[PDB]
RNA sequence: GGUAGCUAAUACCGCAUAACGUCGCAAGACCAAAGAGGGCUCUUGCCAUCGGAUGUGCCCAGAUGGGAUUAGCUAGUAGGUGGGGUAACGGCUCACCUAGGCGACGAUCCCUAGCUGGUCUGAGAGGAUGACCAGCCACACUGGAACUGAGACACGGUCCAGACUCCUACGGGAGGCAGCAGUGGGGAAUAUUGCACAAUGGGCGCAAGCCUGAUGCAGCCAUGCCGCGUGUAUGAAGAAGCCCUUCGGGUUGUAAAGUACUUUCAGCGGGGAGGAAGGGAGUAAAGUUAAUACCUUUGCUCAUUGACGUUACCCGCAGAAGAAGCACCGGCUAACUCCGUGCCAGCAGCCGCGGUAAUACGGAGGGUGCAAGCGUUAAUCGGAAUUACUGGGCGUAAAGCGCACGCAGGCGGUUUGUUAAGUCAGAUGUGAAAUCCCCGGGCUCAACCUGGGAACUGCAUCUGAUACUGGCAAGCUUGAGUCUCGUAGAGGGGGGUAGAAUUCCAGGUGUAGCGGUGAAAUGCGUAGAGAUCUGGAGGAAUACCGGUGGCGAAGGCGGCCCCCUGGACGAAGACUGACGCUCAGGUGCGAAAGCGUGGGGAGCAAACAGGAUUAGAUACCCUGGUAGUCCACGCCGUAAACGAUGUCGACUUGGAGGUUGUGCGCGUGGCUUCCGGAGCUAACGCGUUAAGUCGACCGCCUGGGGAGUACGGCCGCAAGGUUAAAACUCAAAUGAAUUGACGGGGGCCCGCAGUCGUCAGCUCGUGUUGUGAAAUGUUGGGUUAAGUCCCGCAACGAGCGCAACAUGACGUCAACCCGGGCCUUGUACACACCGCCCGUCACACCAUGGGAGUGGGUUGCAAAAGAAGUAGGUAGCUUAACCUUCGGGAGGGCGCUUACCACUUUGUGAUUCAUGACUGGGGUGAAGUCGUAACAAGGUAACCGUAGGGGAACCUGCGGUUGGAUCA
RNA sequence: CGGCCGUAACUAUAACGGUCCUAAGGUAGCG
C-alpha cells in the first residue's frame, strides 16, 4: 500500500524530469504544498498550483535550463521506516551548500540554511540538488 | 537487510595458544615429500608441546641435529608445500643447533657472527 | 596456664543532676560525664544536645557479554495486615490473609567475565581492549561464624571445621607473602633477600619525637619512548687487496693510507646547585592573667637537619683514542652481478623459485632500507564497502520460504481541533582528576613535567516551540470493503454417462507362420497362432476441438451431462468510512515417488527372469513381468515445487499480437504473449507483467570444500523431513562474455579420399563498435582453381599469399573412409579430445562422527550430619558493684537444652570434559588398480525429487526442469 | 541357494580378471 506520500511526490518529480515532462500532477496535501513552496522559492520548480476541494490535485511545473533538468537529484531522507531528526548544529549541507535539505521545523517547512539562521533543528524531509 | 531486521537481529597457529613461541619434545623426526609441483626431502618433526598439543614442525636451513626426545622451541609459520605443517623450529634455541656455515641472514638461522 | 593475696586510673559501676534529648495525644516518666599538665590562672581532655563537614548504609530508572541446538520460572514465591528485627526503608523475619509475581522488550538455565575513566586502531561510524596511573567493587590458605568497634563479619585479629605443612618430653602445640625483597614450581617470558624516612603523606603524641617495604630513592633488564656518540677536514696513489669486465676499462672509493685537526660521551682528577619546608635554643613585643607568670602568636638572633651521592651541572687531563650492527636486493617492494649447486641442497607472506649460463637456493662483490638496534614469531585494529548504521547484496556469481492465510510486531490516505510522548530551542545542574586536543610555561632540546582553556558528543530537570511523527476527539472518500445486473473459464467437490482403442474370454472362417531387431535370438504357433469376423468381460485414459488459449495462491486442472461450491472481471449507481499493507512464531494447502488399511488391475512398468550387444554389460536394445500407476480413507511434506525473479502500492517513451468484458470505424477496462526505447546490468540481458525510478514489511546471503553432514530438539509407521554446527583442508571455487581448438553438432565445398600444403589462406594502418578480452574490415548474395572477381555492406585502404612476370604466405611439430577449406552452433577443452574428468578399491598421514564401557569436573532433587557462633529456654551449679528486714533477693556467669547452620555421609538424576575394543564416513598426498559417469547430441541429452537395483562411477521406473544439440 | 587360480607403484589384502560347473549359487539382516 501507499505508505509514504512525500517519497511518492519526490519520485513523481524525479521521474517527470527524467521523462522531460512539462508538469507532474499528484493528490495534494498540506505537507506536499509546504514542500512545493520551498522548491519554488529555491528555484528548482517553476510554479505549482492546487485544484479541487474534496479531492485536491497538486500540479508542479518542472523547469529545464540548457536541455538538462534542473533537479539533478532528489532523495527522501526521513522515511516512515526510519525517521531522521537533526539539531541545529548537525543540519546537513547538500552538495557543499549548492543544494538544499528541506527541513520540517516547529516554525514550518524550510531549507537547511533558513533553519540554521532561525536557530532551529527538525526532521530532514529530503535532499535536493 | 532492512533496519527493522537489523534491530531484530544485528550484524592458523592454534597450538601456540597466542604465545610467540612454545617449547616441545620431538616424538618423531623424518622427511616428507612436498606437494606438486615441488620435489625434495623436507625435514619435519612431530612435536608434543608443553601445553599437550602434538604438531608437525618444519626444520629450516641446511642440516639439523634433532632426534626423538629433542627439546625445541617452535614459532608460527606454515610451509606452503607441506599440507598440515603450520610451525617452524627456531634454529639456535635450546637443543636445536645453529645452521652450520651460514653467513647471510644469520639471525634467522641461529648462527653467531664469524 | 591454675590458685591465693595485694594495688592504681581518663578501666568499670551506681547515686545525684536532666532538656531545643528519648518515649508519650498529653500529664508525666526517663537517660551522662574524667581527669591531666604548665606557672588562683592558663592549656588540654571528659559528658549532653542541635548543626557543619567527611565517610558509609539503603532505594529507583536507564545503560553494561554470549547462547533459544536453554521457554517457561517462582511458595517467603508476589502483595496485604499484625508482631518482631535493623542505624535505617524493606519478606529483613515470623504468624495469618489474598493468589499473586517474573517471562519472546528473552524470564529460568548454561558458558565466559571484575566495572569505569580510559587504552590501541580507525577519516569517521565502528572494531578490539581494561596492563601501568586514578575512581568503584570483590577477595585475603579453603568453608563457615561471629566478637570488639564510629567503622570489620577484619591480609600481617578471634573461634570452629577442612586440606596441607612444621615442632613435641607423644600429653599436645604451631603456621598462612594475592605487603616489600626473595625461594621452589609452571612458563616463550618479567628484576635486588638494596638505602633512607631527607621530602610528600599516614598512625600515635601538647610537643620533642617514634613508627611507616606507603613513599622517596638506588640495583637489575635495549622492554618502550626521546636525546647523544661511535669522529671532523683534507686527501688520486684513483695504492694495494676486492669484485666485475666485450681486457679498453669499470666500480668499491676519498673509501683506506697519508696529512691537518676536534675531544662530546666513556675513563681519570678538581669544583658545585637544587630537592630544606621545618624543628631546636634563649631573647622581642602584644594578647590571656592576681602576674612585668606560664601559655599563645608573630618577629628576633645563633647553631643545625639530604637516603639519593663520588648528584645535576661546571672546570681540567690524555689521546681517534674505548664504541656498528641487523634485515633485505624475482614481482608485489627501495636495491644486481659473478661463482657453487643442478626438482638436489634448499627458499617461500602471496604468486612462485630450483631438473647445467638461477638477479628467487648457498657464498662473494656491489647495492637498498633501518640503525644501538635490526629482524622473526605472537597479538589487535586498519586496508576489508569482506556483517555494509554511516556503507553491500539475492534472474544466471552465495542468497526469494513451494504457495497462502494470519496473531504478535513494523508501517500507515486525507481535513480540523486538541495534546505535547517523540522531535526542536533555551536555561540550570551534573558529566572526578589524569589522559586526548589547543594556546602557553619549565627541564640546554626532546621525551617528560606543568598553567589555563577546549572537550567530555552524555544524562537529568525546568521553561518554551508545534512543522513533522505519536496520543485523543470529530470528520472526509480518493485506499480497502458491501450491494445490484451481467460475462468468460480444463477453478474445486460429488454422482452419472458416451464413443474410440488395447488386453482377455468364447465361437466361426482360414493355414504356416507370427512377433521382434541395426542384425538376431528369447517368445508365441499345426495342441491351429498371426490375420479376419461375431458375441461377451474388464480397467484406464478422453483423439479432433487445442491455441506462447483459459482457470487456479501455488501444487495443478481437459470427453459429455447433472448436483453442490470457490474466485475473477465489466457496466452503472448506491452504501460503509482507513475497516489498510506486510507478517517472525502459528496454521493450512502442497507434483511425482513412497508408506498404512481395504478395494481394483486393461495398458504401462522399478525389481526380477530370459534373449542379445560387449573385452565385460549388474546397462542402453528385445521378449516377458511384480510392486506401483487406478479407487476410498489416512500418512509423508519433498521437486530444476523455476520466471532459478517475495508480497503490496506509486511513478516513467513506443510497436505488434492473443484472450475476455463494455461505450459511442472510433473509444474504454481486465488478464496475457512477443519485440524494443530511456534507464539499469559484470555481461548475458531486463525493459509499464522491470532486472527502471521510489516507499512499506518479510525471507535469505557472506570464499570453495567438510555439509544441508554430525550432535541435540521437534515431526514421521517407515522412508526420512526440519532446525543446524565444528575440527580439518585448499588459494581458489564461481558468473558472464572473448579468441581458438574440438564434437560420434548443422550447412556449404575440395583432393586418386622436411612437414601440414601450392592448402587459400594470414595480417596490418586508420576509422568505427565494445567497460574489456576483442570485433569489424576478411561476414553476406553470386561466381571462381583461387580472400578469383562482381555486387552489397561502418568501414576505408594496404601488405604477404592467388594470378601474372619452377615458384612453398603468416605460422605449426623445442621436427562411407583419410586429409583439408568457408560459415554457424554446443563446450566443464586452452598441455587445446592423444583434452578434461567421476567414483569404488589399494597405500600413507591428519582431524573427526558413532561406540559395551572407563575416569574426572560442575550441578538438580531427596535425606542424613550438627563443630563453633548467635539467639531462645533453663530442674542443676555458681555469684564483686544494686537492693535487703542480713536470712537473702534482683541481675549476671557456667553447665545443660532447643533453633539456625559449615565440614562431611548416602541414594538418585542432569550436564560437561577426558578416554575406549571396534566401526562410519571426511580431508590431504607427481606419475597405483578397475572401469569411463559428466563436459560435444559426450556417443542412451543432462539435471532435480523419489523409489528399487548394482564392485564402482552409476542404471532403471515415475513426475518435473532447460541450465538440451539437431531440423538442412 | 559353488569350486579353482591370478591381479593394486613398500609389503599385505584383492575392488578386478580368467577358468570350470550348476536348477540357481545364500540377497537383506545377523554371526
Ligand atoms: C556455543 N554455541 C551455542 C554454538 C552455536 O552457536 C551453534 C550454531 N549452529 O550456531 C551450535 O550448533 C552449537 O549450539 C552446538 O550445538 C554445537 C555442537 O552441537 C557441537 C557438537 O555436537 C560437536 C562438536 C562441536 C560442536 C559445536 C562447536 O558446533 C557447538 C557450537 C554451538
Ligand atoms: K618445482
Ligand atoms: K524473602
Ligand atoms: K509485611
Ligand atoms: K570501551
Ligand atoms: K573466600
Ligand atoms: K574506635
Ligand atoms: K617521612
Ligand atoms: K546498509
Ligand atoms: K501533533
Ligand atoms: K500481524
Ligand atoms: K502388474
Ligand atoms: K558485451
Ligand atoms: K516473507
Ligand atoms: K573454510
Ligand atoms: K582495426
Ligand atoms: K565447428
Ligand atoms: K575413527
Ligand atoms: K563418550
Ligand atoms: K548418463
Ligand atoms: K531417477
Ligand atoms: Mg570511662
Ligand atoms: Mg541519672
Ligand atoms: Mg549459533
Ligand atoms: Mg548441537
Ligand atoms: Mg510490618
Ligand atoms: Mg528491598
Ligand atoms: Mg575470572
Ligand atoms: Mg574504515
Ligand atoms: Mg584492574
Ligand atoms: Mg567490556
Ligand atoms: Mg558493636
Ligand atoms: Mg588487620
Ligand atoms: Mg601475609
Ligand atoms: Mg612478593
Ligand atoms: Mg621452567
Ligand atoms: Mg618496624
Ligand atoms: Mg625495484
Ligand atoms: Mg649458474
Ligand atoms: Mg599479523
Ligand atoms: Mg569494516
Ligand atoms: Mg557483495
Ligand atoms: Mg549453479
Ligand atoms: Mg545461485
Ligand atoms: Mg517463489
Ligand atoms: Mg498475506
Ligand atoms: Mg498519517
Ligand atoms: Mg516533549
Ligand atoms: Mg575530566
Ligand atoms: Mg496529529
Ligand atoms: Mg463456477
Ligand atoms: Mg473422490
Ligand atoms: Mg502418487
Ligand atoms: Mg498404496
Ligand atoms: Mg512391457
Ligand atoms: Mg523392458
Ligand atoms: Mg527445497
Ligand atoms: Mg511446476
Ligand atoms: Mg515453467
Ligand atoms: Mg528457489
Ligand atoms: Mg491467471
Ligand atoms: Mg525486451
Ligand atoms: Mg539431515
Ligand atoms: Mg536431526
Ligand atoms: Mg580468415
Ligand atoms: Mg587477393
Ligand atoms: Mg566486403
Ligand atoms: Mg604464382
Ligand atoms: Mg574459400
Ligand atoms: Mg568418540
Ligand atoms: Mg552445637
Ligand atoms: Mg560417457
Ligand atoms: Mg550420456
Ligand atoms: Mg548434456
Ligand atoms: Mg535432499
Ligand atoms: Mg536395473
Amino acid at each position: 500500500s501507499m505508505q509514504d506520500p512525500i517519497a511518492d511526490m519526490l519520485t513523481r518529480i524525479r521521474n517527470g524530469q527524467a521523462a522531460n515532462k512539462a508538469a507532474v500532477t499528484m493528490p495534494s496535501s498540506k505537507l506536499k504544498v509546504a514542500i512545493a513552496n520551498v522548491l519554488k522559492e529555491e528555484g528548482f520548480i517553476e510554479d505549482f498550483k492546487v485544484e479541487g476541494d474534496t479531492k485536491p490535485e497538486l500540479e508542479l511545473t518542472l523547469k529545464y535550463f540548457q536541455g538538462k533538468a534542473v533537479v539533478e537529484s532528489i532523495q527522501r531522507v526521513s522515511r516512515p521506516g526510519l525517521r531522521i531528526y537533526k539539531r541545529k548544529d548537525e543540519l546537513p549541507k547538500v552538495m557543499a551548500g549548492l543544494g538544499i535539505a528541506v527541513v520540517s521545523t516547529s516554525k514550518g517547512v524550510m531549507t537547511d540554511r533558513a533553519a540554521r539562521q532561525a536557530g532551529l533543528g527538525g526532521e530532514i524531509i529530503c535532499y535536493v540538488a | 537487510a532492512t533496519v527493522n531486521q537489523l534491530v531484530r537481529k544485528p550484524r592458523n597457529v592454534p597450538a601456540l595458544e597466542a604465545c610467540p613461541q612454545k617449547r616441545g619434545v620431538c616424538t618423531r623426526v623424518y622427511t616428507t615429500t612436498p606437494k606438486k609441483p615441488n620435489s625434495a626431502l623436507r625435514k619435519v618433526c612431530r612435536v608434543r608441546l608443553t601445553n599437550g598439543f602434538e604438531v608437525t614442525s618444519y626444520i629450516g636451513g641446511e642440516g639439523h641435529n634433532l632426534q626423538e626426545h629433542s627439546v625445541i622451541l617452535i614459532r608460527g609459520g606454515r610451509v606452503k608445500d607441506l599440507p598440515g605443517v603450520r610451525y617452524h623450529t627456531v634454529r639456535g634455541a635450546l637443543d636445536c643447533s645453529g645452521v652450520k656455515d651460514r653467513k647471510q641472514a644469520r639471525s634467522k638461522y641461529g648462527v653467531k657472527r664469524p
